[PDB]
């Protein structure tokens, strides 16, 4: 049962920080490509940054221009987003993906992580 | 007088030209210079200098006797090209490779390879000294009398066949010798001699001999022959296999059946009887061959042909020149480690499942590092050694090489490359993807427009399937952005169907995609639709060509085609996650299956192993432990066969004795599937359906020689338009005795000029393989023959003419190159 | 006043263990000296030291063995290019650069064949060794590559013994021809590479083999109007064939690797072959001096091309042979200076030892040679001597040499011929050479010589080395010191008396295992001027025969040349000591052409012998150039070195 | 012309010795395989030895094994035969021929090859 249980986030405060990782939970991901998106509530997944299995090949989207610099590691089958810059509308239930096929979709899914910048 | 050429040759001082000039400064007498140049492809930049060329080297050879003829060519050989890598001595493998310790003294024994050659053998000894080479050691094996005999690879029972052989004396003084021959029971040796006597003859010192024997075979493939050199050193003895076949065209029938007790997967199947037919034109005194095989799962059958076999036998028994034979063979081991990987298989095995693990993944990097002989500078793959490369098949094979990085790491330079080669270099400005060689992949129904239509559609389908399989190793923009517009293409332009086939390409290759879009659905049920079932309730679901066809007509007969599309529908229905629907589907491409796993061609054999292999991975399988057991209808009964999933990859058993066969089960969880194949011999081709006008005879010239010449054209449907035939194969089978001359056909393939696109000489067989075969008139082969030995009663070969990729579409005549009359066992029973 | 001179190896190679040499002169008592090697910028880092003790039972002699280890550097990618080595004592303290290099270990790759044809195993291992020629246990990565340029896979293997075999690589049935590459290295730090080439060629059935035979494997001025070329025909072990035409094409060849060649298009044509044999007459005046270069002395060295073609007139039968080249010589003798130094050291004798061979590297006796000599002082003054005249000998083959030149020369110019009977002048070989005066200030010079004729330097065999001081106006010298080096490494160093009365004086050294390829010596000595000490030096290239440390041997029970298919026998290995043994067994007709059959085994001692870090047969322009050339460098008060702009290649 | 001439031979008793030799002349001698012959009175001819000059390989007629033995002179063209233990079954007037194919072996020296061929040179023994 190949699963992409999510490791990381929790409360931030508006200019906080965060990082996830999001840890294999199966079958080996060693050049499947993987990436993250975004789950703005009320509205659906949406494509943020991938990273090839390489590391040569990157992408960012035009919203998340890369102040979430993506990193994998391929020792442990683990993917690094660091969150540092957040403000109170990156609410939603972040997702990391298996290989791509194309760019959204993806094949293999994980249940997600729910991240809430709360500006108390 | 050579000159002329020269002048121009040398004068244009281009490389693409020069060849050009130089193909066309060739002689051939069939055809005219004009017709030579119609058939470039380059371009008019060296078709005015092959016209030329052609004109004046035909100019030049008419008051010239055969002295010239032969100064002008061999001049002509030289400092237009440059060189072709090429040795004509073969050297075996070498032995003695091991490494050991030696505590200063050690001592080893072997024996020579049965090999009249000079070993050199060596030794490099290291230690914490350094290294030391020890001195070469000279050993030569030689043997003083030698005979070498030179057989026949196949010969046809009644004839009267000559082997002839050298007696070679290694000896500086002269010498005398006798030769015996050992007669076999099922061989005459018209004369029945058996000792069977001797006929003395001398050779001289360092001379050889030769000696002539001649034979009839009245069994079938007898491999045991012995012959007997006796001379002054004593008696030896050498052993030699004679392989006998029968009269007629070998025809191979197939059927499957698919058993499961718990009705689970639809129907439930306990006994299936296949009858013992005699056809009507069986050959007197031959046996029919029947195999029965039997597997414990769906891919049962894959698993017996790659892991049973040690060697990866070929699916298929179709050419190997083209580069998608070549790709083919990483296929069914890919589904193979795919099937066990991810459903974590690895416990069948009881040896250490890592060592088969690491074996089957250095066979995945063979099969890898074989196809690289066909990209291009560009990292675009051609469809022949040097030819334009081909989209089609670039697009195919990236879809097969990014499969294959799942498990093994590509090189993501070369798929980049590549990817990037077929986005920018060819593609509409509406999304569609123009082909570049003439490679035609199929031949598609209805009218001129309506063809180039369906073409431009299934390129573009094709395309996008290989891109979204291959992405991963390359994700970037512009072609996100092109396969979007390809995407967009398909979701317009496809719902108007024209041909079925054209649609379940479209539907699968939008499935994996956004399957959001209305138009999606609207394409899938569209496709639903023409589903033809037969069985209520559904037992047998499957797609066909149905552009005016859609009168309901089952011939039960598979095409390629017909597979294609119902592999294609099963894809989409899977990738969509529907089950219900599904189960007919692989029922009856699961009873399609042949004996070692492949299906009729190429393209469908890949879609329907891939489908079979998804659909067991994707429906969780059942714990295997069955009984099944074969019997005959009257005669005794056969092995039975009791299956766990510890042994279901059971060994092959051949049917024997002739009778009705009946494979019978009891109650058990599990699928099982059930293959017989039934070769036969017939005697002619009225019964069966010809599609190629074939005409084949043999011409005398004027040293002479005769020569064959053999003629094919299209006859084109209804429903298909004029424009020819798709890539196409001629297979000559040649008459025992007589070889074929390989420079006119090395003439008729490396040129500019290219009649055909490869050729090959395999187990008597010359096979030609062309990009088209013309409707409107007939294309002639013509090559020389060589009469190796004289031959008597020789029986009649065969003339075949098959589409590659439908091989249903096929015409065979039988031929014969003389038929004169010529008392020593002639009449065979 | 009191010296110190401390040796060491001109460049420092990581992970190896670099012997320094520290000799004081001059010092009573005993004393004690760290040398220790630390980072370029600051003094922080101390990657080793030594500590010796200096006393008189040790002759004030000492060594130290100093190592760079290869993780002790900075962990980034960028390497470090210079390195300190400090000495520091009660009495002085010297600080010196030296660059370091990361080439360590040697990696040879062995393939069985060097040509294959498709679906055939191709069956490579690979030797590793460290700077000390040791098993080197080291992880490799090894590389395939196309004729295109593409790596087609890359392969890797942890090191056991020494050997590392390989898995095989699987020819594809339908593969790339020509020149395939194997490129050898090591994983982590080191940047050793190896290189070996294979070629892959189709298979073809040959209808009837073709041979070419010339008069020779040279075309000297004997054939140059005239040469025999016989061509056979056969079509199996011995039957031959019957009938047939031939052609011939000749052309003119820059050298052997290159694709493109300069063809006639005046050429000799239709041989009848008659039972498998014709000869033809190629006239290279004639067809050459209208259609290309006319001067005869042009096409040297320059090879001549011949193509054959034979067809037979029975079955039709077309079959081609070629020869790549003949090579062209002017004269069949080349001259080679052997034992002798291109710097000459003033008011002593200078030996000059020609060595002539034939055109097949052989060694030929008997044969005449000429010397003329040409002089220039440090006036800007040219005089010339009376030609020298000798005949080489018949064993060694070296005519030996004498001009007693005078004092005042500051360099000299010779130029040696032969003068051989037969040879008509043009035809006779010359070759010319300079020597520079060695360069000293207080006019003190130094002269050693190993005297023998048919040198072998024998190993276990004692060596007499004459040296001698005559040179200098304050000889008043207390000792001599040398230091003996092999492989890049101080192997040997010690310091003999001086015998107040003779000058010239007799060293004895033995000769010992670690000096076997080759070895250099430097004997030097310092004069204590009433200005400041000076250091004078002189260096001699030592020779030994190759002979190996175990010296192992193979053979076969049945010592007949002929065997029988089938027959069983036995291989017997029989080494002086432990060690592991990789055999081949191959195919010798695998190599083809006779000429010119180089192995990995041939090219082992060649590549081997790279280590060696001096260049030149001896001398020096000066004290300081006799320590670069030797392989050295040195840290003393007399004379600094000037190694900061010494980097440079030697033939 | 091929010549060959028998010399040797005489009268012996039961158990004795004797050495005859064919001189050869007019041939290449070292292509050629030299036989020795013998023929009874009222007695079929019978062959007795060969020797092939080339290697220097014997054969011997079964029933005279290790009996007798053929050494051949390369300087003067003349093979001997070493007529050991002369037992008195002989009694023949042994010729000596030369043929330029070496036999079969096998089936033996018999069925008459060789086409040159001598006079010959009789042996008697006595049983006295
Ligand atoms: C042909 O040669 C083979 C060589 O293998 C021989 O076959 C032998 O047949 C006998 C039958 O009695 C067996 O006992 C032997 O084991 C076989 N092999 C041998 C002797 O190596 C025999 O000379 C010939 N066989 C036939 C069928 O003709």
């Amino acid at each position: 049962e190949v699963q992409l249980v999510e490791s990381g986030g929790g409360l931030v405060q508006p200019g906080g920080s965060l990082r996830l990782s999001c840890a294999a939970s199966g079958r080996t991901f060693s050049t499947n490509t993987m990436g993250w998106f975004r789950q703005a509530p009320g509205q659906e997944r949406e494509f943020v940054a991938l990273i090839s299995g390489n590391g040569r090949i990157l992408d960012y989207s035009d919203s998340a221009k890369g102040r979430f610099t993506i990193s994998r590691d391929n020792a442990k089958n683990t993917v690094y987003l660091q969150m540092n810059s957040l403000k109170p509308e990156d609410t939603g239930v972040y997702f990391c993906a298996a290989e791509f096929r194309g760019r959204t979709l993806a094949s293999y899914w994980g249940q997600g992580t729910q991240v809430t910048v709360s500006s108390a | 007088l050579q000159k002329k050429i020269e002048e121009i040759a040398a004068k244009y001082k281009h490389s693409v030209v020069k060849k050009c000039c130089y193909d066309g400064a060739c002689v051939n007498n069939d055809e005219t210079c004009e017709q030579r140049a119609a058939r470039i492809s380059l371009g008019p930049r060296c078709i005015k200098a092959f016209t030329e060329c052609c004109v004046v080297a035909s100019q030049l050879r008419a008051n010239i006797s055969h002295k010239d003829m032969q100064l002008g060519r061999l001049h002509m050989k030289t400092l237009l090209p440059v060189s072709k890598p090429e040795i004509r001595s073969y050297f075996p493998e070498s032995w003695l490779w091991e490494v050991h310790l030696v505590p200063r003294r050690k001592q080893l024994q072997f024996a020579l390879p049965d090999s009249l050659t000079t070993w050199e053998i060596q030794g490099v000894g290291i230690s914490n000294t350094g290294i030391c080479v020890a001195d070469t050691v000279k050993a030569k094996v030689f043997k003083d009398v030698f005979l070498e005999m030179n057989i026949p690879y196949s010969v046809v029972r009644g004839e009267q066949i000559q082997l002839k052989g050298t007696v070679y004396n290694y000896r500086t003084s002269g010498m005398q010798f006798c030769v015996k021959m050992s007669a076999v029971e099922g061989i005459c040796t018209s004369e029945s001699p058996v000792s069977s006597k001797c006929v003395r003859q001398k050779v001289e010192g360092s001379s050889s001999h030769l000696v002539t024997f001649t034979v009839l075979p009245l069994e079938i493939g007898l491999h045991n022959i012995n012959f007997s050199l006796e001379t002054w050193f004593g008696k030896e003895i050498l052993v030699k296999t004679l392989r006998v076949v029968p009269e007629g065209v070998k025809r191979e029938s197939y059927s499957g059946v698919t058993l499961d007790p718990r009705g689970i997967y639809g129907t439930i199947s306990r006994r299936k009887e296949f009858p013992y037919r005699i056809p009507l034109d069986l050959v007197p005194k031959t046996e029919i061959k029947r195999i029965l095989s039997v597997k414990g799962l769906l891919v049962g059958e894959i698993l017996s042909a790659v892991l049973s076999q040690e060697g990866i036998n070929i699916l298929t028994h179709l050419p190997k020149g083209s580069a998608e034979a070549e790709l083919m063979s990483v296929v069914p081991v890919f589904y193979v480690f795919h099937y066990l990987e991810t459903g974590n298989h690895w416990n069948i095995f009881h040896s250490d499942p890592l060592i088969e693990k690491q074996k089957l993944k250095k066979k995945l990097k063979e099969g890898m590092l074989s196809i690289m002989s066909y990209r291009n500078a560009d990292y675009s793959y051609s469809v022949w050694k040097g030819g334009s490369a081909s989209t089609w098949l670039t697009a195919f094979a990236l879809r097969v090489l990014g499969q294959v990085n799942k498990y093994v790491e590509q090189n993501q330079n070369s798929i980049c490359n590549s990817l990037l080669w077929l986005v920018e270099n060819y593609q509409l400005d509406n999304g569609s993807f123009k082909e570049n060689s003439q490679y035609q992949p199929i031949k598609l129904q209805g009218t001129l427009p309506v063809e180039a239509r369906e073409n431009s559609l299934y390129l573009t389908a094709f395309t996008v399937i290989g891109i979204r399989k291959a992405f991963d190793i390359c994700p970037l923009v512009k072609i996100d952005t092109a396969l979007i517009k390809a995407d967009n293409f398909l979701l317009e332009n496809t719902l108007p169907a024209q041909s079925t086939f054209t649609l379940a390409i479209s539907a699968y290759a939008l499935s994996l995609g956004d399957k959001t879009h209305p138009q999606f659905r609207s394409i899938v049920s569209a496709l639903k639709r023409e589903a033809l079932v037969k069985g209520n309730p559904p037992i047998y679901r499957f797609w066909k060509d149905n552009l005016q066809h859609k009168d309901s007509s089952v011939p039960n007969t598979g095409t390629a085609r017909m597979v294609e599309t119902t592999a294609y529908a099963l894809l989409t229905s899977l990738n969509l996650k529907d089950i219900n629907y599904v189960n007919p589907v692989i029922k009856w491409l699961s009873e399609e299956q042949r004996y070692g796993g492949g299906f009729y061609s190429t393209q469908d054999t890949i879609n329907a192993i891939e489908g079979l292999t998804e659909y067991s991975l994707l429906v969780k399988q059942l714990r295997l432990s069955m009984d099944i057991d074969v019997s005959y209808k009257h005669k005794g009964a056969l092995h039975n066969y009791k299956m766990t999933d510890k042994n279901f990859l059971g060994r092959p058993v051949e049917v024997l004795l002739n009778d009705d066969l009946i494979v019978s089960t009891g109650f058990g969880s599990g699928l099982a599937t059930v293959h017989v194949t039934t070769v036969v011999h017939k005697t002619s081709t009225s019964e069966e359906v010809c599609s190629f006008y074939l005409k084949i005879d043999t011409q005398d010239i004027e040293s002479d020689y005769k020569r064959i010449v053999a003629c094919a054209s299209y006859k084109p449907s209804r429903e298909e338009s004029s424009s020819g035939s798709s890539h196409a194969v001629m297979d000559i089978s040649l008459p025992t005795g007589i070889s074929a001359n390989e420079e006119d056909l090395k003439a008729l393939v490396e040129g500019v000029d290219q009649l055909f696109t490869d050729y090959q000489i395999k187990d008597g067989h010359v096979i030609l393989q062309l990009n088209s075969i013309p409707s409107s008139d007939f294309l002639c082969v013509r090559f020389r023959i060589f009469e190796l030995f004289e031959v008597g009663f020789l029986s009649p070969a065969t003339f075949t003419v098959y589409e590659y990729h439908r091989p249903d579409k096929q015409c065979t005549m039988f031929y014969s190159t003389s038929n004169i009359k010529i008392c020593k066992c002639v009449e065979a029973d | 006043e009191q010296t110190y001179v401390i040796s060491a190896p001109k460049i420092f190679r990581v992970g190896a263990s670099e012997n320094i040499v520290i000799q004081v002169y001059g010092y009573t008592e005993a004393f004690d000296a760290t040398i220790s090697i630390k980072s370029y910028p600051d003094k922080k880092f101390s990657y080793s030291s030594g500590h010796v003790h200096l006393s008189s039972e040790n002759k004030f002699q000492n060594s130290a063995i100093l190592t760079i280890q290869p993780k002790q550097l900075p962990g980034g990618q960028n390497p470090v290019s210079y390195v300190y080595l400090e000495v520091v004592s009660k009495h002085f303290s010297k600080s010196k650069r030296m660059p370091i290099t990361y080439d360590n270990g040697f990696l040879f790759i062995h393939t069985d064949k060097p040509v294959y044809t498709p679906d055939q195993s191709v069956k490579v291992r690979v030797y590793s060794l460290n700077d000390d020629l040791k098993p080197a246990k080291r992880e490799t990565v090894l590389t395939f590559i196309d004729p295109e340029g593409s790596e087609v896979d890359m392969v890797e293997e942890i090191d056991h013994i020494g050997i590392i075999s390989f898995p095989d690589f699987k020819i594809p049935s339908n593969p790339r021809y020509g020149m395939w590459t194997i490129k050898a290295k090591y994983k982590e730090d080191f940047s050793t590479t190896g290189t070996a080439y294979f070629e892959v060629k189709e298979y073809v059935l040959p209808h009837f083999s073709v041979s070419i035979e010339p008069e020779y494997n040279f075309i000297g001025y004997k054939n140059f109007k005239n040469f025999e070329i016989t061509i056979k025909a056969r079509y199996f072990y011995n039957k031959v064939v019957t009938e047939a035409d031939v052609y011939i094409t000749f052309g003119i060849r820059e050298d052997l690797k290159d694709d493109q060649k300069e063809m006639m298009q005046t050429a000799m044509q239709n041989t009848m072959l008659i039972n498998g044999i014709a000869q033809v007459t190629f006239d290279s005046e004639t067809a050459v001096k209208e259609l290309s270069y006319y001067s005869l002395e042009d096409l040297n060295n320059k090879y001549l091309y011949i193509a054959v073609t034979v067809i037979e007139s029975t079955g039709g039968f077309s079959e081609e042979a070629e020869i790549p080249g003949i090579k062209y010589v002017l004269s069949p003798y080349k001259l080679n200076l052997v034992a002798t130094p291109l710097f000459l050291k003033p008011g002593i004798p200078y030996p000059i030892k020609v060595q002539v061979k034939d055109s097949l590297d052989q060694l030929v006796g008997g044969v005449p040679v000429t010397l003329n000599a040409q002089t220039i002082d440090v006036n800007q003054e040219t005089s010339d001597l009376d030609p020298s005249k000798s005949v080489t000998r018949v064993d060694d083959g070296v005519a030996s040499f004498v001009l007693n030149l005078p004092s005042g020369v500051t360099v000299l110019e010779f130029n040696v011929k032969t003068d051989a009977p037969d040879l008509p002048e043009e035809n006779q070989a010359r070759e010319g050479y300079r020597a520079i005066a060695y360069s000293s200030l207080s006019q003190s010079y130094l002269y050693i010589d190993w005297t023998d004729n048919h040198k072998a330097l024998l190993v276990g065999e004692h060596l007499n080395i004459i040296v001698t001081p005559k040179s200098p106006y304050i000889d008043k010298i207390t000792h001599y010191n040398y230091l003996i080096l092999s492989k890049g490494k101080i192997i040997h160093f010690g310091t003999r008396e001086k015998f107040s009365d003779a000058s010239y004086q007799s060293i004895n050294i033995p000769v010992t295992q670690n000096m076997v390829p080759s070895s250099r010596l430097l004997v030097y000595y310092i004069v204590t001027g009433e200005q400041t000490a000076e250091l004078v030096s002189d260096s001699v290239w030592l020779n030994i025969e190759e002979k190996c440390g175990n010296q192992l041997q193979v053979h076969l029970s049945p010592d007949a040349d002929a065997y029988s298919p089938g027959q069983t026998v036995s291989l017997n290995m029989a080494t002086g000591m432990d060690s592991w043994v990789a055999l081949a067994a191959v195919d010798s007709a695998v190599y083809g052409v006779q000429r010119g059959a180089k192995k990995p085994l041939e090219r082992v001692f060649q590549f081997l012998e790279k280590s060696d870090l001096g260049c030149g047969a001896g001398g020096g322009l000066n004290n300081a150039n006799v320590f670069h050339l030797a392989g050295l460098t040195f840290l003393t008060n007399a004379n600094a070195d000037d190694s900061q702009e010494n980097d440079e290649p030697c033939k």
